[PDB]
C-alpha cells in the first residue's frame, strides 16, 4: 500500500543548493498536500511547508524560517515531490522528512519517508576504515568504524542474521572525521565455531566492506 | 503560535501510567473540532502517529495510548507503559502553520542492571594502517550513570576519549556505552598496561578491564 521514498541527501558546501526527492506509490498523489518536515540531529521536528492538491492550483506554504531560501514543487505524472534549498548553512544539517498532509478525509502526517541525511560543511568525503574487534558463557565481538565524512554509515552483522545482541552507537565528531562502533553478543558455544562478520555500508563513498571476526 | 511540552524528559517504571503535557499559545480548536496530533518517535525512525484530532487513536496503533483536551490545553496518556514505549513524543498543531511541539523523551524505569564489560585492543590491521584505538563496551546496564576512567601505564588518560551512549533499549530498557580511547600508534607501543574502569552504582569499586600489550 501506501510508500514514501526520499533520497538525493548528503555532502553539501555552505552557500551551496540541494535538491532532495520523495517518490510515492499507493495513493492518488495529485489529490494530496505533501509536506516536507526536518528535524536537526538530536533536535525537535520543524515543518517546513507544503504543497497543495490539484483542487487548490498545487499552490506552496513555508515556515516563516525557510520562506524564500527553499522550494516546493512536484512532478504529478511521476508522484514524486521536490524540495529545493538554495545558500545552505550550517543550522540546515538536519534528517528531511517528506509525508503525506491533507487529502480525502484523511489526517496528515500518517505516513512519512525515512528520511534523508543532509549535511552542510568545508569537509571532504572520506570513506570508514573497518576494524574487527576480537577479544584477548557468551562472548561480545565488535567493529570500529573510524575516519569516515559524512553520516551515514549503516553496520550488520551476518549480513542481518544477527539482529538481538547487537548495540551500533551513534557516531561521535572527532576534528571533521567521524567514528563509530557496534557491539555483538553471542553464546561462546557458537564462536569461533561459527563465523561473525560484520557489514559497513558508507553509501557517500560506494564503500562496502565485511570484516571476519577472527580471534588472536 | 508555538506548542510547549511538559517536562521535556520523564521517567516511568514499567506498568504505570505516563502523562504528556502540551499547552498551545493560542486555541487551536474550533467549534467542531480540536487540531491536535501526537507522534512517537524511536531512534532513526520517522515520528508515528498516534491521536489525530485530540482524541482519536490512529489506526494501528496499540489501545494503551489515548490524547484528550481542547483550546490550549493537551494530554497523551500512556498507560500501562511498557519497554517498547521508550522514545520521544511529540505533539502537533494539525492545520494552519503546522507547528510541533519541542518533544518529551519519555524512560522507562527498572531496577538496576549492572554493566557488561569487554576491552579490545587494537587491531592488527590498524596497526599495520599506523593507527590505534583501544576500545572498551560498557553494556545492558541501568540507571543510565555511568563514567568510564582510562588508565595508561597506572596513570588516567583525560584527553582522546570518545564516549557514546546508546538510546535506552527497546526490549530490556538498559543502556550501553562504548568508550573508545583515541591515541597515536606512538604512544601506543611506548606503553605497556591499558585500563578502562567502569564507575556505577551496581558497585562499590570500579568494574576492572585490562590488558598488557606485549602479552598480547
Ligand atoms: N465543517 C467543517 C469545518 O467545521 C472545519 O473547520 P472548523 O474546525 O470549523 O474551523 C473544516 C476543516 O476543514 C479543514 C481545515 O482545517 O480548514 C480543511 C479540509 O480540507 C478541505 C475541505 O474543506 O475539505 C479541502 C482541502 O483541499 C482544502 O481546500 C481545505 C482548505 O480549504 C484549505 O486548507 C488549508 C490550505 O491552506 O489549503 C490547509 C488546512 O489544513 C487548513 O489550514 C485550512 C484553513 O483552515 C483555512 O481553511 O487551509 O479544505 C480538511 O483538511 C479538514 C480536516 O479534514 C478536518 O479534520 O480541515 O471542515 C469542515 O468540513
Amino acid at each position: 500500500e501506501v510508500m514514501l521514498v526520499e533520497s538525493g541527501g548528503g555532502l553539501v558546501q555552505p552557500g551551496g543548493s540541494l535538491r532532495l526527492s520523495c517518490a510515492t506509490s499507493g495513493f492518488t498523489f495529485i489529490d494530496y498536500y505533501m509536506s516536507w518536515v526536518r528535524q536537526p540531529p538530536g533536535k525537535a521536528l520543524e515543518w517546513l511547508g507544503f504543497i497543495r492538491n490539484k483542487g487548490n492550483g498545487y499552490t506552496t506554504e513555508y515556515s516563516t524560517s525557510v520562506k524564500g531560501r527553499f522550494t516546493i514543487s512536484r512532478d504529478n505524472s511521476q508522484s514524486i515531490v521536490y524540495l529545493q534549498m538554495n545558500t545552505l548553512r550550517a543550522e540546515d544539517s538536519a534528517t528531511y522528512y517528506c509525508a503525506r498532509d491533507i487529502g480525502y478525509g484523511n489526517s496528515p502526517f500518517a505516513y512519512w519517508g525515512q528520511g534523508t541525511l543532509v549535511t552542510v560543511s568545508a569537509a571532504s568525503i572520506t570513506p570508514p576504515s573497518v576494524y574487527p574487534l576480537a577479544p584477548g558463557s557468551m562472548v561480545t565481538l565488535g567493529c570500529l568504524v573510524k575516519g569516515y565524512f559524512p553520516e551515514p554509515v549503516t553496520v550488520t552483522w551476518n549480513s542481518g542474521s544477527l539482529s538481538s545482541g547487537v548495540h551500533t552507537f551513534p557516531a561521535v565528531l572527532q576534528s571533521d572525521l567521524y567514528t563509530l562502533s557496534s557491539s555483538v553478543t553471542v553464546p561462546s558455544s557458537t564462536w569461533p565455531s561459527e563465523t561473525v562478520t560484520c557489514n559497513v555500508a558508507h553509501p557517500a563513498s560506494s564503500t562496502k566492506v565485511d570484516k571476519k571476526i577472527v580471534p588472536r | 503560535i508555538v506548542l510547549t511540552q511538559s517536562p521535556a524528559s520523564l521517567a516511568v517504571s514499567l506498568g504505570q501510567r505516563a502523562t504528556i503535557s502540551c499547552r498551545a499559545s493560542k486555541s487551536v480548536s474550533s467549534s467542531v473540532n480540536s487540531y491536535m496530533h501526537w507522534y512517537q518517535q524511536k531512534p532513526g525512525q520517522p515520528p508515528k502517529l498516534l491521536i489525530y484530532l485530540a482524541s482519536n487513536l490512529e489506526s494501528g496503533v496499540p489501545a494503551r495510548f489515548s490524547g484528550s483536551g481542547s483550546g490550549t490545553d493537551f494530554t497523551l496518556n500512556i498507560h500501562p507503559v511498557e519497554e517498547e514505549d521508550a522514545a520521544t513524543y511529540y505533539c502537533q498543531h494539525s492545520r494552519e502553520l503546522r507547528t510541533f511541539g519541542g518533544g518529551t523523551k519519555l524512560e522507562i524505569k527498572r531496577a538496576d542492571a549492572a554493566p557488561t564489560v569487554s576491552i579490545f585492543p587494537p587491531s592488527s590491521e590498524q596497526l599495520t594502517s599506523g593507527g590505534a584505538s583501544v576500545v572498551c563496551f560498557l553494556n545492558n546496564f541501568y540507571p543510565k550513570d555511568i563514567n568510564v576512567k582510562w588508565k595508561i601505564d597506572g596513570s588516567e588518560r583525560q584527553n582522546g576519549v570518545l564516549n557514546s551512549w546508546t538510546d535506552q533499549d527497546s526490549k530490556d530498557s538498559t543502556y550501553s556505552m562504548s568508550s573508545t580511547l583515541t591515541l597515536t600508534k606512538d604512544e601506543y607501543e611506548r606503553h605497556n598496561s591499558y585500563t578502562c574502569e567502569a564507575t556505577h552504582k551496581t558497585s562499590t569499586s570500579p568494574v576492572v578491564k585490562s590488558f598488557n600489550r606485549n602479552e598480547c
